[PDB]
């Protein structure tokens, strides 16, 4: 059946611009819209406009017609009715702004052959994020957290660990040097001041598991080719090492 | 303009239970409305494409109904893997308008969570710079509350907050809030506590520490 | 550049002298100039700057 | 003839109707009536579909 693929997700600088890109195929028909949607980064679901590819022809949501401008590639071939058929669709966003950062979907879209009419969006595209700030790429820090003058003793135990600083989302972090996946958790992002990012890691057992084995967590970033493998042991006032 | 709304902005059922996600929109849309369904991270999928009209490929729990300004989405069965977020639109109109989204989530007992609080390590003090890190873990439901104490006294303009998500195996959740400092400040301040209340507790269950010890 | 005259004014027409939003603000001045521009090689750049995807509400 | 019309949002139609000798030039040697499903290719022209 038909599909939509849309192709990279980005971060650039306020005031920069982007043409978010559309392949539409495997469709039957052959005068579908491409309309495009955004996600907002907390909630929300927008309406942007779409365009006809067979005529060029746009239109656009009234709070987007001054900032944006939709496209594609001309035209269609054929009256045959059962063969292949293909198109490309975009959003020019001119002069990025911080609430611009959004998840930007293309869709199916059948008011132009629902008769002349609006319509839900039928198939959707990948889901490409797009981000803004006048931030920098680099690698984390990788900071251990550790037991503290307490009875660290009793119920659920855990030791911790921190990453902060560094800058587009994709971490990827693990414990065990690849071992014993259950018990495992994780607080997968927020945003720091100037939209540098945070992530807290953890494992918890029982309380005669904290004295008793090799802690070791795994830290690496692609945008920045960063790699870190550490133990958690105590660090306050019992400086300990194994 | 026509505002859209949906009746709970979040919802919890057990698997096998009935849902009755409901809608209502300023002034009638008189049909001309969809509902959709989204999985985690993932792109939405449509489930009906007018409001009595189930869209292809819908294995037949689901159906719709409405009329004038009244919508319903109803599953039968609700099934592990239909616990997503889901969506109304309509399309009456030249501003297409989106509902607000409303999540279904795994029904559960309520169970207490279990705390902790931890120390910056050397590594950040060397940097000029002090973080202190809470949990409030393996809960239900979702509901709990944090804040911060230094030197005793409430202060938190400073702090974060994070979640983890639904135990795919359990519904359990969790939480997480970070308090910071310049390195100035830590020295300063003596003692830190992270505060703790949820809905199947009466009093936090408190857990504290001393600066650099 | 390519240059058009709206009547005292020669103007370089990627910035005529009523930018911006000249068909929002006034339809008549933009009446005024365009009746002696009807026959200059730059006649669709104005057209581009006082009223074609130059308007907008949105801040770009 | 040749006829043009629509309707209002208060249900009234309206329409206007030219005289207009409507007959396509042949194509080709044969005065075909709809196009075939098999068959061979011949040059000509087309208002495009293109807004642009």
């Amino acid at each position: 059946q038909v599909q939509l693929v849309q192709s990279g997700a980005e971060v650039k600088k306020p005031g920069s611009a982007v043409k978010v890109s559309c392949k539409a195929s495997g469709g039957t028909l052959r005068k579908y819209a491409i309309s495009w949607l955004r996600q907002a980064p907390g909630q929300g679901l927008e309406w942007m406009g779409g365009i006809i590819p067979i005529f060029g022809t746009a239109n656009y949501a009234q709070k987007f017609q001054g900032r944006v401008t939709i496209t594609a590639d001309e035209s269609t071939t054929t009256p045959y009715t059962t063969t292949p058929y293909t198109s490309t669709a975009y959003i020019e966003l001119t002069s990025l702004r911080s609430e611009d950062t959004a998840v930007y979907y293309c869709a199916r879209d059948l008011g132009p052959l629902t008769g002349y009419s609006y319509s839900y969006f039928d198939y959707w595209g990948q889901g490409t994020l797009v981000t803004v700030s006048s931030a920098s790429t680099k690698g984390p820090s990788v900071f251990p957290l550790a037991p503290s003058s307490k009875s660290t003793s009793g119920g659920t135990a855990a030791l911790g660990c921190l990453v902060k600083d560094y800058f587009p989302e994709p971490v990827t972090v693990s414990w065990n040097s690849g071992a014993l996946t259950s018990g495992v958790h994780t607080f997968p992002a927020v945003l720091q001041s100037s939209g540098l990012y945070s992530l807290s890691s953890v494992v918890t057992v029982p309380s005669s598991s904290l004295g008793t084995q090799t802690y070791i967590c795994n830290v690496n970033h692609k945008p920045s080719n960063t790699k870190v493998d550490k133990k958690v042991e105590p660090k306050s006032c019992d400086k300990t090492h194994t | 303009e026509i505002v859209m709304t949906q009746s709970p902005a979040t919802l919890s059922l057990s698997p096998g239970e009935r849902a009755t996600l409901s809608c209502r929109a300023s002034q009638s849309v008189s049909s001309y409305l969809a509902w959709y369904q989204q999985k985690p991270g993932q792109a939405p999928r449509l489930l009906i494409y007018d409001a009595s009209n189930r869209a292809t490929g819908i294995p037949d729990r689901f159906s719709g109904s409405g009329s004038g300004t009244d919508f319903t989405l109803t599953i039968s069965r609700l099934e592990p893997e239909d616990f997503a977020v889901y969506y109304c639109q309509q399309y009456a109109n030249s501003r297409r308008t989106f509902g607000q989204g409303t999540k279904v989530e795994i029904k559960r007992t309520v169970a207490a969570p279990s705390v902790f609080i931890f120390p910056p390590s050397d590594e950040q003090l060397k940097s000029g710079t002090a973080s202190v890190v809470c949990l409030l873990n393996n809960f239900y439901p979702r509901e709990a509350k944090v804040q911060w104490k230094v030197d005793n006294a409430l202060q938190s303009g400073n702090s974060q907050e994070s979640v983890t998500e639904q135990d795919s195996k359990d519904s359990t959740y969790s939480l997480s809030s970070t308090l910071t400092l310049s390195k100035a400040d830590y020295e300063k301040h003596k003692v830190y506590a992270c505060e703790v209340t949820h809905q199947g507790l009466s009093s936090p269950v408190t857990k504290s520490f001393n600066r650099g010890e | 550049p390519v240059m058009c005259l709206l009547a005292n004014t020669t103007f370089p027409c990627s910035q005529p002298p009523c930018t911006p939003c000249c068909y929002e603000k006034e339809p008549e001045e933009t009446l005024r100039m365009l009746e002696d521009n009807v026959m200059r090689p730059g006649y669709y750049q104005l057209l581009q700057a006082s009223l074609t995807c130059s308007p907008h509400r949105q801040r770009r | 003839t040749l006829t043009v019309g629509f309707t209002d949002g208060r249900k009234i139609s309206h329409s206007c109707t030219h005289p207009f000798h409507h007959d396509p030039p042949v194509i080709g040697r044969e005065k075909f009536h709809s196009r075939p499903q098999h068959g061979r290719e011949l040059p000509c022209s087309t208002y495009a579909q293109s807004t642009a």
